[PDB]
């Protein structure tokens, strides 16, 4: 069941490097990718995002319309462990024009991409779908990710397709036309995605300024959350225990209904040698604060959720907390979803962090970020502003009408059931 | 990579591209011979240098630009001046004879004699570069070279290379410097001409900079030397994102936000800090003040008054000392202070990049070397007072049809004037109605 990771763009190229190297630490490999872990576990599913010199090489295709994030990233400290033939871009660049990237400038470039996925997907014994980062609201990811999703979905229809979609935020900002970009994608995804993991750009930042009292964040300090919410949901995939999590059962288990596979990734610690008490850990996984969506839960509900605790603690204490959290929220909780939350212990804690809790919930809140972004582009559309940087590549006021309805249905469907 | 080719058309073209050209050199460590002893690669390289100099196997960095105009005195100086090694003979392009300030003569009468010659010599820069992005052409709306021939040259380059970039640096005129009664003919018509094949155009009023410099730099009559190099400084502002390359972001991005809709392409800039070399000395400006400087009105490259209207987009490209910090920082206290209206269906953001190079002054200038140094660039329905102004005075001639015999004879039409004039005035129409409130 090995998973093929596709990162595209530079947000997606970035955040989509650390990944790599946080999970290699984690597995014991290092950038040349030998292996010199002291426990088995981290070789006993590490074929799961990595193939075997006995070096272990991630399944990792990096994807690119401009030379220079991936350049980066060739240079970064894991530039090495990444297959050299997985590096895939082109010198166009995307303007951040989801057109430039979905229909002009991808085009060419996708075809090759599609190329090195299904050579991996080939050598993959059993291919258990595949794995995407990129930024929502971009050009290169925006709109040539969606285009990758689909002619993929085209080729391998039995697989699952799970994005770490980064929604762009205003105060993290690079363009004016990003909600444009972002409504577009939202709605790719929609279709042909099984698992969507938002990741606020507009959280993270928070959590940082704020919480982790940073007066000027960078991009790197929200990646860094953004990397450790990574390994986060990826645990149960990556690491053997009592659940194997796979993709499809992952699916299985917390998708109530298609349209809605948009999740809210928490994390806990926020970051440290005091490591938290498992009621702490607790009460921190379900705090907004430590929510990487920007989106409160107890203004929505919880239709499932899924946790998790690396580290050493007392199972026992954590079912206790878990129990006193749904008891005492019981309010947030769908009941027409008996047992709709889970949790899952693994021994290895994150790097650096004696434990550790991961929050993976489909919460109706989950609405208020798709609201956000469709008044930007209700906003500016109402004056059909900037739009000419996507009618001069050929598309129609009508298709940026229909992925705008298409949001809003979406933000209806998360509030029915809400109610 | 992404090459740009600097079209610089008429006298006003000619000698602010030289400013800019020298500025650029001191910048990057180009020398007088074009030896640039920092870049170890010969004969080429990636360098973000490269995508306004080329190189040749001697190591000598070749300027990518072509200066073309009607007349040979201006170039002809640039052929013997300190800089001559540095440009290429064909980059150099003179006729024998002025438009004599008519657009008519520059466009049809004399401009069709050298307009292939000059597409030629673009076309060979154009071989050159790997990937080319765009053209940057420097011109005058009041002269015959800079109206009648600039549009000439942007008709062919629309044709010639379809849809490509094609930045403008257009000479507002200015009575303090006019040169010809009929300038704001010329202005009406090579703005109604180029504003199809123009992506992005930026105006400069000789008034404004000439005002900037009796105040900021105790010039009693700053001559064209000095508007040329404060100028060059604004220019070198604009394309430091292209030429030098963490903070840094591409004028693209700028370009992407500048714009709302075709015809609203004409941002405002302004610059900071413009001081002399002895109020600098024992002052230190902060990135607040230059950047309460770039929200002056009288430090605006164009006399307009933003407040009388609304932003469509601002931008703050800095340069220098200059920390993310510290811009957070200036840029919510001028909120505090300042009236930065936005148009509704514009996000009240402010886009900022910092090129930690610093700026660098022509030895012998009136300007002193800073550590930091902001341009802002801001669409803002103000400018449109601008063409408001210039209209009104091509209304007062065209009434009387003065000097219209001027521009019949070389066969120009009536028609042309007022099909100019109308465009203008739905230009003007088109600022009031961005800015008028959503329903
Ligand atoms: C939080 O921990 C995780 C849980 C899951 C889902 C999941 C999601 C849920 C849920 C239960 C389950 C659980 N489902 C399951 C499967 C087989 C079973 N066999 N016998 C019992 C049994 C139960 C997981 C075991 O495999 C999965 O992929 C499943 O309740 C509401 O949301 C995936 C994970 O990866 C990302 C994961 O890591 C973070
Ligand atoms: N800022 C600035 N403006 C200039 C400069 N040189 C000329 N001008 C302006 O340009 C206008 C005249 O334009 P020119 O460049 O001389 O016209 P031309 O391109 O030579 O065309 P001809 O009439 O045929 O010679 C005047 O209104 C001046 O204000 C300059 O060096 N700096
Ligand atoms: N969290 C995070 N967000 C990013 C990063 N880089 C870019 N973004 C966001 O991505 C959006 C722009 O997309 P971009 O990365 O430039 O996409 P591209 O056209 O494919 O390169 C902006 O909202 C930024 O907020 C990053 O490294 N981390
Ligand atoms: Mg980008
Ligand atoms: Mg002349
Ligand atoms: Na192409």
């Amino acid at each position: 069941r090995e998973i093929v990771h596709i990162q595209a763009g530079q947000c997606g190229n970035q955040i989509g490097a650390k990944f790599w190297e946080v999970i290699s630490d984690e597995h014991g490999i290092d950038p040349t990718g030998s292996y010199h872990g002291d426990s088995d576990l981290q070789l006993e599913r590490i074929n799961v995002y990595y193939n075997e010199g006995n070096k272990y090489v991630p399944r990792a295709i990096l994807v690119d319309l401009e030379p220079g994030t991936m350049d980066s990233v060739r240079s970064g400290p894991f530039g090495q462990i990444f297959r050299p033939d997985n590096f895939v871009f082109g010198q166009s660049g995307a303007g951040n024009n989801w057109a430039k990237g979905h229909y002009t400038e991808g085009a060419e470039l996708v075809d090759s991409v599609l190329d090195v996925v299904r050579k991996e997907s080939e050598s993959c014994d059993c291919l258990q779908g595949f794995q995407l980062t990129h930024s929502l609201g971009g050009g290169t990811g925006s709109g040539m990710g969606t285009l990758l999703i689909s002619k993929i979905r085209e080729e391998y229809p039995d697989r699952i397709m799970n994005t770490f979609s980064v929604m762009p935020s205003p105060k993290v900002s690079d363009t004016v036309v990003e909600p444009y970009n972002a409504t577009l994608s939202v709605h790719q995804l929609v279709e042909n995605t099984d698992e969507t993991y938002c990741i606020d750009n507009e959280a993270l930042y928070d959590i940082c300024f704020r919480t982790l009292k940073l007066t000027t964040p960078t991009y790197g300090d929200l990646n860094h959350l953004v990397s450790a919410t990574m390994s986060g949901v990826t645990t149960c995939l990556r690491f053997p225990g009592q659940l194997n999590a796979d993709l499809r059962k992952l699916a299985v288990n917390m998708v109530p209904f298609p349209r809605l596979h948009f999740f809210m990734p928490g994390f806990a610690p926020l970051t440290q040698y005091r490591g938290l008490t498992v009621p702490e850990l607790t009460q921190q996984m379900f705090d907004s604060k430590n929510m990487m969506a920007a989106c409160d839960p107890r203004h929505g509900r919880y239709l499932t959720v899924a946790a998790i605790f690396r580290g050493r603690m007392s199972m026992k204490e954590v079912d206790e907390q878990m129990l006193n959290v749904q008891n005492k929220n019981s309010s947030y909780f769908v009941e027409w979803i008996p047992n709709n939350v889970k949790t899952a212990v693994c021994d290895i804690p994150p790097r650096g962090l004696k434990m550790s809790a991961t929050f993976i919930g489909n919460s109706t809140a989950i609405q208020e970020l798709f609201k956000r972004i469709s008044e930007q582009f209700t906003a500016m559309f109402r004056r059909k502003a900037f739009l000419h940087w996507y009618t001069g590549e050929g598309m129609d006021e009508m298709e940026f009408t229909e992925a705008e309805s298409n949001m809003n249905d979406l933000v209806s469907e998360y509030q029915q059931y809400q109610d | 990579m992404r090459e740009c080719i600097s079209i610089h058309v008429g006298q006003a073209g000619v000698q602010i591209g030289n400013a800019c050209w020298e500025l650029y050199c001191l910048e990057h460590g180009i020398q007088p011979d074009g030896q640039m002893p920092s870049d170890k690669t010969i004969g080429g390289g990636d360098d973000s240098f490269n995508t306004f100099f080329s190189e040749t196997g001697a190591g000598k960095h070749v300027p990518r630009a072509v200066f073309v105009d009607l007349e040979p005195t201006v170039i002809d100086e640039v052929r013997t001046g300190t800089y001559r090694q540095l440009f290429h003979p064909e980059q150099l392009i003179t006729g024998k004879e002025d438009a004599a300030n008519n657009y008519a003569r520059g466009h049809y009468t004399i401009g069709k004699e050298i307009i292939d010659l000059v597409l030629d010599r673009i076309r060979k820069l154009a071989d050159q570069c790997t990937g080319l992005q765009g053209f940057l052409v420097f011109h005058s709306f009041g002269g015959g070279t800079g109206s009648g021939f600039t549009s000439l040259l942007m008709e062919r380059l629309s044709v010639d290379y379809g849809k490509k970039s094609k930045l403008e640096f257009s000479i507002y005129p200015a009575p303090q410097v006019s040169t010809a009664v009929v300038e704001p003919y010329n202005s009406i018509l090579t703005t109604h001409t180029t504003l199809e094949h123009s992506d992005c155009a930026f105006m400069v009023d000789n008034e404004a900079i000439y005002d900037i410099c009796r105040r900021n730099l105790d010039i009693e009559r700053p001559t064209y030397t000095n508007l040329n190099r404060l100028i060059s400084q604004i220019v070198s502002s604009i394309t430091a994102s292209l030429r030098f390359d963490a903070l840094n972001v591409d004028l693209t991005e700028f370009q992407t936000n500048l714009v709302p809709y075709p015809r609203i392409h004409f941002p405002l800039a302004t610059y900071a800090p413009v001081i002399s070399a002895e109020k600098a000395y024992h002052e230190q400006l902060s990135v607040a003040e230059i950047t309460n400087a770039c929200f002056e009105p009288a430090n605006q490259m164009v006399k307009c008054d933003p407040r009388h209207g609304k932003y469509m987009a601002c931008c703050l490209l800095y340069r220098g000392d200059v920390v993310p910090k510290d811009v957070n920082a200036a840029i919510a206290t001028i909120k505090t202070k300042r009236s930065i209206q936005f148009v509704d269906w514009c996000p009240t953001g402010f886009k900022v990049g910092i090129n930690y190079q610093p700026p660098t002054v022509v030895p012998g200038g009136d300007l002193a070397k800073v550590q930091r140094a902001v341009c802002m660039l801001s669409n803002t329905t103000a400018i449109a007072e601008a063409w408001a102004r210039l209209d009104h005075k091509f209304d007062l001639m065209y009434a009387k049809r003065a000097f219209v015999h001027w521009y019949v004879g070389e066969g120009m039409e009536e028609g042309e004037f007022s099909e100019a004039r109308e465009d203008m005035a739905a230009l003007e129409k088109d600022y009031e109605e961005v800015g008028v409130d959503s329903v």
